[PDB]
């Protein structure tokens, strides 16, 4: 019988699996120990305590995350923060926004 | 609204909106303002995270400043005569 937990302590067995380097000021997909997300990671100053893996949120959205290879903070952000309207003067009018 | 500083407005008009205060003004908030450079995680950048945003009014309160400056001079002018057509000059103390 084989008994684990799962995202809630620092890991010491893993998967087989290959690293491929960091992407920086890009929204990407990234896999940090078995976490799947999507945001841009440019840089990162926050200050936490040892035996942290994850950065949680009032709303249980992930911002922040160690890396495990650099042992350094980063930094996650959506690939879209801001809002867009488009102005139109109708179909019959003209097709320019 | 005093002549001596182009703030458009009155000077009861400037104690009353520093009296009640705002959320959030300005609508000009920028990367490094939110999460993208440093904050504390402040309520304005976590509702824009999920999609919820504030649109500002389509009047400025410069431009709402000015109707009741128009109003308040055209009763010392025409009483109310100019409200139901054109204006109609008389003086102060025969107007009360
Ligand atoms: C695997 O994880 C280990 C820790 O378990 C990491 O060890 C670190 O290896 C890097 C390789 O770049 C070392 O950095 C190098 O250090 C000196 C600085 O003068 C120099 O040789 C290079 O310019 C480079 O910066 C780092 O010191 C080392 N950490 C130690 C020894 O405590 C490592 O990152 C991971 N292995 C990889 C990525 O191959
Ligand atoms: C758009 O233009 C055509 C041109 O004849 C007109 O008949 C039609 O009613 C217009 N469509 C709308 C939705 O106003």
């Amino acid at each position: 019988v084989l008994s684990f937990q799962l995202l809630n302590a620092p890991a010491t067995v893993c998967g087989p699996k290959q690293s491929t380097d960091l992407v920086k000021n890009k929204c990407v997909n990234f896999n940090f120990n078995g976490l799947t997300g999507t945001g841009v990671l440019t840089d990162s100053v926050k200050k936490f305590q040892p035996f942290q893996q994850f950065g949680r949120d009032s709303s249980d959205f992930t911002d922040s995350v160690k890396d495990p290879k650099t042992l350094e903070i980063l930094d996650i952000t959506p690939c879209s923060y801001g809002g867009v309207s488009v102005i139109t003067p109708g179909t019959n009018t003209s097709d320019a926004v | 609204p005093d002549p001596a500083k182009p703030s458009k407005r009155s000077f009861i008009e400037d104690l009353l909106y520093n009296k009640v205060t705002l959320a959030d003004p300005g609508f000009m908030k920028q990367y490094g303002d939110c999460l993208g450079g440093v904050n504390a995680r402040d309520l304005i950048c976590a509702q824009k995270f999920n999609g919820l945003t504030v649109l500002p009014p389509l009047l400025t309160d410069d431009m709402i400043a000015a109707y009741t400056s128009a109003l308040v001079s055209g009763t010392a002018l025409s009483g109310y005569t100019f409200g139901a057509g054109a204006a109609l000059q008389i003086p102060f103390a025969m107007q009360m």
